Formats: structure tokens, C-alpha cells, sequence
RNA sequence: AAAAAAAAA
């Protein structure tokens, strides 16, 4: 649920990264 | 171990409406909500022990945040020293929360750190307040979280994550 | 801006 994005990485979605 | 303290509740929040949301996971020993002690007044929080504590696990995972009288429930193991929450170690505190973001929400995205022994969403009559609360049964847990997700973008609205910091000691620091 | 909690048996 809770979309993830990094600003030093151009906003990019790293939900999936985080969560393992 | 098969104790579970349930807390947030309505203040009119009963011990049957408690079995009658408890009683499908299994068995259940004994309910108490605590009330003070003449006026009979709800304390907001109740006592619910299970048979086993297999099924206690299951209530805690599988139904917590769920609402009651309108206002979602929060489940911990039981835990009467308050020695840990009073001491904040293992605590984290999260602000600018996007309101589309609720209590199962935040607790699914944080638990990927470690074990919480408890976390909340602040609301109030408009929903939420924008804000929270993560305690982490480690401290490397905690530290693990405020340094992954401090600066991120959550539901594309920017967090700040930190160590939790009580009322005086935020005070003191902000002068 | 924003900084919780728990008084059993």
C-alpha cells in the first residue's frame, strides 16, 4: 500500500528496495 | 503468554463488544476493561486473554486498528511497567504523514525494520493529523527506520522521521 | 507547525 519515493534518486519508487 | 492489552477504545466500549470482535480467533479466557474505581468510567483500554497464545497472535496480527464504537483499536502483548514507553528507547516519531495514509498502513510499511511493540497515527474529528508514532521493540530497529526513511516521500508527501522526543524534552530543546 | 500510551485478576 504506502507508495515509497527516494528524492535523491529523482523521486524514484523504491517501495520493493525498502521492504527487503 | 496470552495476554493482549487493547487500547483507543470509546469510552463506551463494553467487555461483550470486545468478545463478540475477539471470540473468532479463538477461545478466550477472560475480558476486562478497566474502569476507575467509583465512578465506573472506561480507562480506554481493556484486558482480553486468550486460551492459547497461538490465538492471541493471531487476534494481535490479524485485527489490529480494526474499529470499535467508531474509533480503531490498538493491541500490544501486555506490558503493566511502563518503564519502556515512559524511556522512548526504540521509539520513533513521524511527521508530514499524507492523510491517505492510515494505522495498518503505517504499521505494515514499518514493520519491515523490526518487530513494533506499538505505533498510531494521530487523529482527530477530520481523520488524521498528519503524524505518529513507531516503537520498536530493538533500538537498532528504530535506528534502521529514521535513517531509511527520514526525507522520503510517502504517498508522495515528504516525511520527516526521528527519535521520539516527549513534550518537556521538545520544550527544551525548541526553547 | 505537529512529539503517544497502561490503574488487572
Amino acid at each position: 500500500t504506502i507508495r515509497i519515493r527516494d528524492p535523491n534518486q529523482g523521486g524514484k519508487d523504491i517501495t520493493e528496495e525498502i521492504m527487503s | 503468554m496470552a495476554s493482549l492489552y487493547v487500547g483507543d477504545l470509546h469510552p463506551d466500549v463494553t467487555e461483550a463488544m470486545l468478545y463478540e470482535k475477539f471470540s473468532p480467533a479463538g477461545p478466550i479466557l477472560s475480558i476486562r476493561v478497566c474502569r476507575d474505581m467509583i465512578t465506573r468510567r472506561s480507562l480506554g483500554y481493556a484486558y482480553v486473554n486468550f486460551q492459547q497464545p497461538a490465538d492471541a497472535e493471531r487476534a494481535l496480527d490479524t485485527m489490529n486498528f480494526d474499529v470499535i464504537k467508531g474509533k480503531p483499536v490498538r493491541i500490544m502483548w501486555s506490558q503493566r511497567d511502563p518503564s519502556l514507553r515512559k524511556s522512548g528507547v526504540g521509539n520513533i516519531f513521524i511527521k508530514n504523514l499524507d492523510k491517505s495514509i492510515d494505522n495498518k498502513a503505517l504499521y505494515d510499511t514499518f514493520s519491515a525494520f523490526g518487530n513494533i511493540l506499538s505505533c498510531k497515527v494521530v487523529c482527530d474529528e477530520n481523520g488524521s493529523k498528519g503524524y505518529g508514532f513507531v516503537h520498536f521493540e530493538t533500538q537498532e530497529a528504530a535506528e534502521r527506520a529514521i535513517e531509511k526513511m527520514n526525507g522520503m516521500l510517502l504517498n508522495d508527501r515528504k516525511v520527516f522521521v526521528g527519535r521520539f522526543k516527549s513534550r518537556k524534552e521538545r520544550e527544551a530543546e525548541l526553547g
